[PDB]
This record gives C-alpha cells, sequence and structure tokens, in this order.
C-alpha cells in the first residue's frame, strides 16, 4: 500500500535441498514487481 | 581439483560432483604435470 518499494520478504520455496545434480542461474536483472491492479496486459505462455 | 588448496583424507575425501559440461582429457594426458595416469577399461584418447 504505502512506503512500498516491491521488496521481497518470504521465501517459502522448500526448506532443504540435498544430493543435487544440476545447477544452473541467470544473469542478475531487475523483476518488475510492481503490483498492478485491472485487467490483464502480459501473456506468458509455457510449455514443459 | 587437480589445482586445488588442499586434499582432503582417504577415507573422508573431497567427492566433487561434475555435471553439465566439457573437458579436454588428452590434454590432461599429455600435461606432463602428474605422476601418476592409469585408466583402466578405456582409453584417454578414446573417453573424449
Amino acid at each position: 500500500k504505502n512506503n512500498k518499494s516491491w521488496m521481497e520478504s518470504e521465501f517459502r520455496v522448500y526448506s532443504s535441498a540435498n544430493n543435487c545434480t544440476f545447477e544452473y542461474v541467470s544473469q542478475p536483472f531487475l523483476m518488475d514487481l510492481e503490483g498492478k491492479q485491472g485487467n490483464f496486459k502480459n501473456l506468458r505462455e509455457f510449455v514443459f | 581439483v587437480f589445482n586445488a588448496t588442499r586434499f582432503a583424507s582417504v577415507y573422508a575425501w573431497n567427492r566433487k560432483r561434475i555435471s553439465n559440461c566439457v573437458a579436454d582429457y588428452s590434454v590432461l594426458y599429455n600435461s606432463a604435470s602428474f605422476s601418476t595416469f592409469k585408466c583402466y577399461g578405456v582409453s584417454p584418447t578414446k573417453l573424449n
């Protein structure tokens, strides 16, 4: 709402990780975390 | 691993997991910087 800055606090993805076989990390970037309301403006389609 | 700072013990060896990469092994065979080079079951030129 206010004094926002769109900063990340919570990282509840997993508890632990062991016996890793693959690792990859992209280059540093800045994601647009600006939370807006209304209609949908972006469509990111994926297939796996 | 070959040029590591220090090696581990014979009973708690530092097992480095290697995955998703490439490496030249013929240069290691002809590096002239190793004392023992004994491959069992596969030649250094075949595994390339």
